[PDB]
RNA sequence: CAGAAGAAUCAUCGAAUCUUUGAACGCACUGCGCCUUUGGGUUCUACCAAAGGCAUGCCUGUUUGAGUGUCAUU
RNA sequence: GCAGAUCUUGGUGGAAGUAGCAUUCAAAUGAGAACUUUGAAGACUGAAGUGGGGAAAGGUUCCAUGUGAACAGCAGUUGGACAUGGGUUAGUCGAUCCUAAGAGAUAGGGAAGCUCCGUAUGAAAGGCACGAUUUUUCGUGCCUAUCGAAAGGGAAUCCGGUUAAUAUUCCGGAACCAGAAGGUGGAAUCAACACGGCAACGUAAAUGAAGUUGGAGACGUCGGCGGGAGCCCUGGGAAGAGUUCUCUUUUCUUUUUAACAAACCACACCCUGAAAUCGGUUUAUCCGGAGCUAGGGUAUGGUGUUUGGAAGAGUUCAGCGAUGCUGAAUCCGGUGCGCUCUCGACGGCCCUUGAAAAUCCAACGGAAGUUGUUUUCACAUCUGGUCGUACUCCUCCAAGGUGCCUCUAGUUGAUAGAACAAUGUAGAUAAGGGAAGUCGGCAAAAUGGGAAUUCCCACUGUCCCUAUCUACUAUCUA
RNA sequence: AGCUAAAUAUUGGCGAGAGACCGAUAGCGAACAAGUAGAGUGAUCGAAAGAUGAAAAGAACUUUGAAAAGAGAGUUAAAUA
């Protein structure tokens, strides 16, 4: 059967996004669903992270802390090997100024 | 009427400035009466239709029988 | 709606003062299907043991309002 | 429609696009007017409502706007 | 349209009512008109 | 016509009332704010309602200021 | 003081009753029925509808009842007409909020002037914390408009039923979101703000000031592959209606599970590892000492499994008696370069390396802190205004089979009737000849062909020479 | 550098009194629903339209017709109002 949409918004766009379902009365019904959630990037490298649900924004604030960060430093914001890479260059920078000032002081 | 003595709902015109919260408190104040839900209308004419649903404690019969415009 | 398996949870949301009424369905499966409707959720617990199901009707408060077959 | 009615003068005149009356000059604060017009002035001057306030003014003049009560 | 201003519910009934018959007791009373 | 019985679709008129607008003035032009006071409720840190306020330029005074502006202070 | 001004205004003539403007039967209703209503028959659109919806636009035009004044190139018992009443119900759908290109007030500056330029501009362009109170006169520190999108961004609703006319709005049932306080229980601490795993990371919780960042929002286009859903195809099972002298396990029709809530179910990364005799691998050779194949893990779950919701609903059959009551069934498959919609993983082309903001989250940072402190953990409690919503129609939905036919659905209206001469238009056939027609193969039939506008061949009502048929027109009637 | 009554002007405003004026195609566009109906996206444009009788006494009643109406009848000085 031909099947009109539930709202009065002509001119079908992106945010008009339907499904097509069968319900108990036998009838085949539009399901307006909203957009897929994005889950959050690393700020270094940008691949997404990894044990973050991918849910929407305004969604994110329903779920705890341990949810929505992973127990390590820069957890939720940076990936492993980002904090790896940021961790070893920051000592390596911190040596290379220590022989530094040691061979000026000489 | 259909609505009074089928869903316990009684219609009034009502004021067009009168929202839901003051017109549950107009019903209260003045015919004794607790509404559980009020969904309003403007008609085409441009008056403002309001459809108040009772308790289940309270009759709309009764209500509308005190009335008088039963 | 919550579907419980714990009979005794059953029991303690009963006891809660937020369950208002329970109904008993007969399934064609010979299973007992209580549905308590709470202020959030309709908790329904499929009983199995049809014993099972009378020992527990009466073991429900006798303050909650028990229905037969929807 | 490239015209809507005009908040002031209540005519269809409001032009959306440049969103000025072309009857009153609305929302200019004088109202459009021209001495070239002269049947289009006597359309729409005092008179051709209620002058309810002029009424009132005119009609305690002769008693040199006087307040308080009779005795 | 019926995305409309009150004002326009307002203004599309006097419009409208405006064309009604006048009463029979209204011309016993001497004189009403039209328009 | 019905209905009513200091009447009146009366006159005069010094008391008032005077919706939304408009120079039109909290901001916008179905709306959206802020401030003060008060009140309600079958529920009172919540919600609601009510009342009174909040435009611009300029003047007089008031208060609080700013200035490596002009000075004084043994 | 009118005969005239292609006079003015009004009235009225001849022209002139002139030019003209796919249904059939019975019945019901009615004063009246070519046009209304019902049933039968015959037809028309044929999913690209004469279908079903919306935007803009109209404004009551929706519905019911009445009437048949004016409308009706006819009429009506009739219209979107007239009259009388009724009809649009939302925390979740839109607007409301955000920003876009731009507009625009303010600061300033022009201009005799209505006004013009100007939008962080040489504007004093607005905040936050600290403190036994500071000569009871405030010190110190820090950071520094508005309008413009009912198609962009954005918290949250589903199913069944219900009206004469309104439904994601109402009724029944079932959820969700946002904010608000306390309370209950659980969790962490005089080892000051939790533990575990080599790791990716996990979990019922597990404070974080100033200051500093990060992410979501948020981003081009094309192609192929994979997944799921619906639809289409089809095997049986059941139900009813067929067809049936016979044949026909046969013909046709139907066979539902919503939001939401639960447990489980596969691309990036980690660990062991050190590889070419090159391995793994796409439909499309891509990656690999910047660590392959292989083994074990981690996360992302597109989905699927099992339920709950939920059969009590809906549908279809049988009955029995206000519309009730009682039975059953609503099943098991198979699938395909199928169509519609969506998601994942790639591969190109880009060059034009691919909006902004509101809003939400996280990180670094370490201020503060027996009675307490914290808790982004679980549960209960409450609230959700204002406006749009009726109806009509640039854009949506779009079956099957072989340009046709049909199902679903929607019409049978467009003033009618009778006759079929001449006329005109259109479409055909025609003996013999075959371009002799005309300035001419213009149009037809041939298939048009061959060779250099011409020639040859073929063809035909162009012509000799017209004749016949059909529908329409034309004619008359109301 | 500055102020100043009166005599003067006055198609508007609040009133008043007149006329060798016009008499419903006239006189204002408008004697009456007149800047009204209506037209145009808009600025604008813009009409036609006065008279029953003294009194509504506005025609009861009967009949024909589905009705609109007709015919008898009635009111009136008069329905040649
Ligand atoms: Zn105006």
């Amino acid at each position: 059967q031909r099947v009109t949409y539930r709202r009065r918004l002509a001119y079908n766009t992106r945010s008009n996004r339907t499904r097509i379902i069968k319900t108990p009365g036998n009838n085949i019904r539009y399901l307006h669903i909203k957009k897929l959630g994005t889950i959050p990037r690393c700020g270094d490298t940008g691949v997404p992270l990894q044990g973050i649900p991918a849910l929407r924004p305004r969604e994110f604030a329903r779920l705890s802390h341990n949810k929505k960060t992973v127990q390590r430093a820069y957890g939720g914001c940076l990936s492993a090997n980002a904090v790896k890479d940021r961790i070893v260059r920051a000592f390596l920078i911190e040596e290379q100024k220590i022989v530094k000032q040691k061979l000026k002081q000489l | 009427m259909k609505k009074i003595e089928d869903d316990n709902t009684l219609v009034f015109h009502v004021h067009l400035k009168a929202n839901k919260f003051t017109i549950k408190e107009a019903v209260r104040k003045l015919y004794s009466v607790e509404p559980v839900k009020i969904n309003t209308l403007i008609r085409p004419n441009g008056t403002k239709k309001a459809f108040v649903k009772l308790s289940a404690d309270a009759d709309a019969l009764d209500v509308a029988n005190r009335i008088g415009f039963l | 709606p919550r579907q419980i398996s714990d009979i005794k949870q059953f029991l303690e949301i009963a006891r809660r003062k937020d369950a208002t009424s329970a109904r008993i369905k007969k399934n064609t499966n010979k299973d007992v299907k209580f549905k308590l409707r709470c202020s959030k959720y309709l908790y329904t617990l499929v009983v199995a043991d049809a014993k099972k199901a009378e020992k527990l009707r009466q073991s429900l408060p006798p303050d909650l309002t028990v229905t037969e077959v929807g | 429609k490239s015209h809507t009615i005009c908040r002031r003068c209540g005519k269809r005149s409001f032009h959306i696009q440049k969103s000025t009356c072309a009857c009153c000059g609305y929302p200019a604060a004088k109202t459009r007017s021209y001495n070239w017009g002269a049947k289009a002035k006597r359309r729409r001057t005092t008179g051709t409502g209620r002058m309810s306030y002029l009424k009132k003014v005119h009609r305690s003049f002769k008693n040199g706007f006087r307040s308080g009560k009779p005795a | 349209p019926s995305h409309k201003s009150f004002r326009t519910k307002q203004k599309l009934a006097k419009a409208a009512r405006q064309n009604r018959p006048i009463p029979q007791w209204i011309r016993l009373r001497t004189g009403n008109t039209v328009h």
